[PDB]
């Protein structure tokens, strides 16, 4: 019985992070499509190139 | 000679006690587990209490 207890606790505690990283991608989804930068996307490329 | 066959009789009869005992075995022995079973069921009563 103690383990079954345990083991929901862990599920819940768990199971939690689950919807919080769900929230927090779509906050990033969001920024990211709110950022507009293209000087990024240069940048990004040359520096890949570099990495190349 | 009869007092003779007579003494045979008494064997049988304590053979017949003997047979109780076998019976008074089986019958305290049964409550063991009776006793098990009932306060297993106990354990599932904290058991629920836990799951309270």
């Amino acid at each position: 019985a103690k383990e079954a207890v345990d083991q929901e606790i862990n599920s819940a505690r768990e199971e939690l992070r689950q919807q919080v990283a769900a929230l927090a991608v779509t906050g990033a989804e969001k920024i990211l499509n709110q950022q507009v930068d293209a000087e990024a996307h240069n940048a990004m490329l040359s520096q890949l190139a570099a990495k190349l | 000679d009869l007092a003779d066959a007579q003494a045979q009789v008494k064997q049988e009869l304590d053979a017949a006690k003997a047979q109780a005992a076998q019976l008074i075995e089986q019958a305290n022995r049964r409550a063991a587990q009776l006793i098990e079973e009932a306060r297993t069921q106990a354990a599932a009563e904290g058991e629920r209490i836990r799951q309270q």
